[PDB]
């Protein structure tokens, strides 16, 4: 009776996103930019849908490794972009450093970084569903619920042969739901348009008869 | 001076701990009064769901919600079943209750299933719905049904009834049949829809969470 | 597809300044380094200047460093070199280049224009 | 008899003004005929009163508001008649286009005539009808009762918003069981709908 | 600064043969390296770049290998075209740094 | 006896942490009163700085501060406007609630406008200051202005005069309108010049720290 | 109305400035010395400039790394030269280790050291702006504001072959601000004086009439 | 009516001399001329009472000293004269040279005859005009008040500093507004300044 | 769309079979 709690149901920890810098074949660049997007993954969206106004505060952790899952010691900087403010331009761009852009400089050797992101929004909670236009691109997009690109680059200076991949981790804490929705039985098309397909798919699977049961 | 045990550096996936802030001194938007507040999964349960009983093949969409009932010349028939486990693949899928149990492994309780009759205002009938304990297998006709639980529901007085099912563990089976034939007077369609609404009851218990399959 | 052109170069005698402006079209000028590459008599080459796509970034080379300065607009899609104090070995041609990053290769490369420093 | 959206009364806020007066009498709007092949009715006011009365001339002229309403569906049918419709209010209703991409405007805001569904048992926003009961609703069945009733509070995120962008949430009518009629019997059978909004505001002449 | 010296000012060949060249690193530079054609009276163009990867358009008889210090750019078959000098970049590091020069001879 | 968890060793920018002193038993130069000391921000928002109304092109400089005013002998005209906004590049920028709010994302409250006069003594005249709420066009002609919010400033008698704007939220516009013609009697000079000086109401306040590009 | 305040205005810890050994290529001298300056950008700059005098407790961080952004093991010594003692000639001077001067004996595997420095000044705060002379390159010149030099050495014998980059963080904590200044507008030419470029630039800018807005 | 810099009185500080007595006198400086073309005055005192009176016979001959003024500014002119001043004391006032290198002494110390501004959009400083309210200043507008008066304390880190090389502050008379008058009036508005150190010390003969 | 705007009544047969309307005034011109 106590795992049935919306506090409880949104728990766990999941994997939102995985990026990856690729400094060493064709890609030189040498860093990369992960605008936060918790509808990464279609299970994790249809969770969400359920609740249509939701306040809630995240808690995050990056695992990271190289392509061998071999892990040594080499410098990275994870740099957190709060919303509204500019991205990096390159790997070496002025904006790594500023000041207000708060980093995380972390060793791979040592254990995961983690760190806690507030509320950002404006409104008092989220939109997962808001009708009507910002001001036919724009119908039903929600402008402030942008948290921030977790802009990451690798100090080492100049040309690293290692490609580096990185797993990143949310988990929601303190949350709290507003009215209710139903679940979506259709298949999802896009990711920011509930837009789905022509053919309709049943919800229930067919039977021989409206009689015979098993 | 301490010791370090053997579980330190591990990353657990499930870790309610702690983290730090990352921007300290700034103030979130205060709340205000948003009505609707929910505060747990196990009140959406026990809200009525529209249930597809029909669900054959090609019956194309929205007449899969109805159950068809007309005059069948036929004094005891079988109308319509279907089994009460909501988790399994079935009519349930389409409640409520049939989907947020796709997202536990183990639940329980009385569950309440009502039904309502769209025909028109003249017509008259009688049918006898009968549940089946879960170890039996489903009536043969009437005189066998008649036997086990029942309610005859007549139309011209009662347009809707609530049958419970006393349990259900992680199997059951609910029928309709005719008792008696249908009966209009003159210039009245001559066939109604039943529909039917599952719900659970206050008891339902939910556990052990689990992703699900329906995406 | 893609034209790189440049302009303002020619004789000057030492000491002058001159600006090497570079335009370009049929590509997307906000999203690419550029950078300027000069090649002696010789045929020796060597890199001039550097700048970020965004004009976060600009490299000097340490012998050209101070004495030149680089920049660009992104709404009139050209490049602006402002060069002083040409000393002998200044002179050479001078291409418009572009890259996609710092450590890229060059891809494209201006048709170049001559300078020369002398009395 | 009444249902009260989520269990509460509409209220102010504690200069906005409170018009009062004139803006709480009903507004008719024109009848829907419900014939046996037709699907669905949908309208998403704010929007349907932007044109009507003294009301869109306080919610066009005004820079933010605060409203409730008070919504009353009502239909007229004799005994010879069946089926059965069912009327929900659904906060934050956002459409959705088919795919062999964006829905038309004419689609997004209806105004005073509503809109027909072009996938019913969807509600064209992707989701299941089946369940669609989750929200505050009331079941006109036309051999018990002919009016449903519903009042919805203020429910949005910040305290005002502007009328002719954000539609606070719509309404939706379908026959879900269809209608069938003896011959002779009036072919259609109208469905019509009242609406009175409760404790407005407005601010930002 | 870091030097890319090419070890021959010249070498001779014929239409249809196979020549490769050298680069030589004045210290480690992984494998960052650049190889660009210029025509005679033309802007030195890309050709291969980051040891193996040749750049998009590039014709399939030109190839390169190597790692570390020690660099090889080779032409399968020779062709009339083919004429023209021949540079070696460090892009490994800022100053960004070019290599003395090669040109081919066809003898005929 | 402990474990670690999984935040160990990381350097997070904004610390808020304790560190070594490196010169113990070290005694730093006691304080003395000094006058002046400014505890926030929030109070330099509160006075008032001369406004650029006027940056026009070619305008040179300590022109740039002051509009000018004249007898153009047409009764109704517009003599100046500015749209509101403290942060959006434009007039404010030479304001100090202009500048330091650069430094913030989001702001609120709202703001006081004043008005001087530098006409000589004998001057006399009728200005029609006229504010247009955010989500409209500028008026045409004044009697669409006089409709509004207003205030006719008279100079012979009142050579200052505030206009607070109701509010602002992270966009509106201010016209001043000739009311009558500029009269003067013989012997002096034919055109003055005002100024004005913007500032933040109390309960103007600000959000989200950020460095700024004004550099 | 908590993030206007002055101690939450400077706040956050920021990138004063980069610092390098070079004991490795063409330059063998293999240490190096970092005066303070916390002027170094000129956005810290500006933000300093807003108050007059202002009294404040420094806390400083190194992260340290190769040119690879690799971090082995090896040792370094931060020794802390506190204002008025001379500095060292040469890596071995023997100023390297006297007694007075603090040092920091870290190897590049740990994560990054840390410390905190008192306040120096004689006066009872320090003064960014000092009229007259301190007795023309005199003039406005603050004698009594020098905090040290924080010389850096990297203790393994005798040339290794290593680069070493180092960077340098500062956080201002417990800071009280006196009489305020408005901000600059023209833009800076020298570090140390407020000297302004011949050409002016206006403060707004220009719009096509006294009238038209957008 | 008199501004009070940031709200306080000058005062001693609990063997230094207290002179009182004939220091306490007003003094009145030269009268600057204001035309149509002028632009600009700035004094930065303690400066300009070296030389002046019984002042600098105690501030030339003492290595210590602590002292507040109060300053007063007139402007006669007809009420046929238009244009207004602004009248600011900036402590701490470090000023700047223009580039195509720093201030010649005399413009770092002008003396008892100020010195005229070179740029004074930007104060020669740097700093923008618009801005510099943000000191404490008094309006001079002459179709209204002829007079502006000041107390300024004393703001320094050290309890005392010599006279002949920190000058604790400077004073600007700007005329934003110019002066324009008919023809035949006065041609020159002239400006008076009056001085009157409070609550001096001395020390260290 | 004109008429329910000003004065009106919904006037509903299968309920109320006869409804009464007050006119406000008259003196000594308006329509129904």
């Amino acid at each position: 009776v106590n795992e049935a709690s919306v506090e409880h149901f949104y728990s766990r920890a999941g994997l939102v996103g995985v990026v990856e810098v690729k400094d060493s074949g064709t890609s030189l660049d040498g860093y990369t930019v992960w605008p936060i997007d918790v509808m990464g993954f279609v299970q994790q969206r249809r969770k969400l849908e359920l609740s249509t106004y939701m306040r809630f505060d995240a808690e995050f952790t990056f695992v990271s490794n190289l392509s061998n899952s071999t892990t040594p010691g080499m410098l990275l900087q994870y740099m957190y972009v709060p919303p509204g403010a500019p991205k990096p331009d390159g790997r070496k761009s002025y904006q790594w450093q500023t000041a207000t852009n708060p980093s995380v400089f972390a060793k791979l050797s040592d254990p995961p970084p983690q760190v806690s992101v507030p509320f950002m929004s404006p409104a008092t909670a989220y939109q997962w569903f808001y009708d009507g236009y910002p001001t036919n691109l724009q119908y039903g997009q929600c402008p402030n619920n942008m948290m921030g690109h977790f802009a990451i680059r690798t100090v080492s200076e100049s040309t690293t042969g290692k490609n580096v991949h990185v797993r990143v981790y949310m988990r929601i804490k303190h949350v709290r739901a507003w009215v209710p929705r139903p679940l979506r039985s259709q298949a999802y098309m896009v990711k920011n348009y509930p837009t789905y397909s022509q053919t309709i798919t049943n919800t229930a699977t067919d039977r021989a008869s409206i009689t015979t049961t098993d | 001076p301490t010791e370090l045990k053997p579980g330190t550096n591990q990353f657990l996936t499930t870790d309610d701990g702690t983290s730090p802030p990352i921007l300290p001194g700034f103030e979130p938007t205060p709340l205000i009064h948003i009505p609707g507040e929910f505060t747990s999964l196990l009140d959406l349960c026990q809200i009525e769901t529209i249930l597809e009983v029909n669900n054959t093949t090609g019956t194309i969409g929205v007449s899969r919600l109805l159950i068809p009932v007309r005059a069948q010349n036929n004094v005891d028939q079988l109308c319509a079943s279907f089994q009460v486990d909501p988790g399994r693949n079935g009519p349930w899928q389409s409640t409520m209750v049939g989907q947020i149990c796709r997202y536990y492994t183990q639940w329980s309780g009385s569950l309440k299933v009502t039904f309502m009759f769209t025909g028109s205002f003249m017509a008259t009938g009688k049918m006898l719905i009968a549940y089946t304990p879960p170890g039996s297998a489903q009536p043969a006709t009437r005189e066998a049904a008649m036997l086990g639980t029942h309610i005859v529901w007549d139309f011209g007085l009662q347009s809707s009834v609530t049958l419970v099912i006393p349990w259900i563990s992680n199997t059951g089976i609910v029928t309709i049949w005719y008792q008696t034939n249908f009966v209009v007077p003159p210039d009245t369609p001559t066939e109604a829809n039943i529909i039917a609404l599952g719900a659970a009851q206050k008891n339902f218990t939910l556990k052990l969470c689990k992703d699900t399959d329906e995406i | 597809e893609v034209q790189l052109v440049e302009s303002g170069g020619g004789l000057v005698k030492p000491g002058g300044s001159l600006k090497l402006s570079c335009a370009a079209s049929g590509f997307a000028f906000s999203t690419y380094d550029m950078s300027w590459v000069r090649q002696t008599p010789e045929k020796r080459l060597e890199l001039v200047a550097h700048i970020s796509s965004g004009g976060g970034y600009i490299y000097y080379p340490d012998t050209v460093k101070g004495r030149f300065t680089i920049s660009r607009d992104n709404a009139k899609n050209t490049l602006y070199l402002q060069m002083s104090s040409l000393k002998s070995e200044d002179t050479a041609m001078y291409y418009c280049t572009r890259q996609k990053g710092l450590y890229y290769g060059f891809d494209y490369w201006g048709q170049g224009t001559t300078l020369t420093v002398s009395s | 008899n009444i249902v009260l959206s989520y269990g509460e009364w509409p209220e102010y806020c504690p200069k906005p003004t409170r018009p009062d007066v004139s803006v709480n009498r009903f507004y008719t709007l024109s009848t829907k005929s419900w014939k046996t092949e037709s699907t669905g009715w949908y309208w998403k006011f704010p929007d349907v009163l932007n044109d009507t009365g003294v009301f869109g001339q306080n919610a066009q002229f005004h820079y933010l508001y605060r409203s409730g309403f008070c919504m009353h569906v009502q239909c007229n049918a004799s005994k010879f008649h069946q089926g059965a419709l069912l009327v929900a209010a659904i906060p934050e209703f956002v459409i959705a286009a088919s795919s062999p991409l964006y829905p038309d405007f004419a689609h997004t805001n209806p105004g005073k005539d509503g809109q027909e569904f072009r996938d019913p048992y969807v509600l064209d926003a992707g989701i299941p009808l089946s369940q669609a009961l989750v929200f505050p609703h009331q079941w006109i069945n036309l051999r018990t009762n002919n009016c449903a009733t519903i009042i919805m509070p203020y429910v949005n995120a910040l305290p005002f918003d502007s009328a002719l962008n954000h539609s606070n949430f719509g309404l939706v009518v379908i026959p879900i069981s269809p209608l069938k009629y003896c011959n002779g019997a009036t072919t259609e059978v109208p469905v019509t709908l009242t609406i009175a909004p409760l404790n407005s505001e407005f601010s930002g002449l | 600064d870091i030097v890319m010296t090419q070890s021959h000012k010249f070498m001779s060949t014929s239409v249809g043969d196979r020549v490769s060249i050298t680069c030589k690193a004045s210290q480690d530079v992984n494998t960052a390296v650049a190889w660009y054609q210029q025509r005679p009276g033309q802007s030195p163009k890309l050709l291969i770049y980051s040891a193996s990867y040749r750049y998009t358009g590039v014709p399939d008889r030109f190839t390169g290998s190597g790692s570390g210090t020690d660099f090889t750019f080779t032409i399968s078959s020779v062709q009339a075209e083919d004429l023209a000098v021949y540079y070696c970049q460090q892009h490994y590091t800022t100053p960004h740094t070019f290599g003395g020069g090669t040109k081919l001879e066809i003898k005929r």
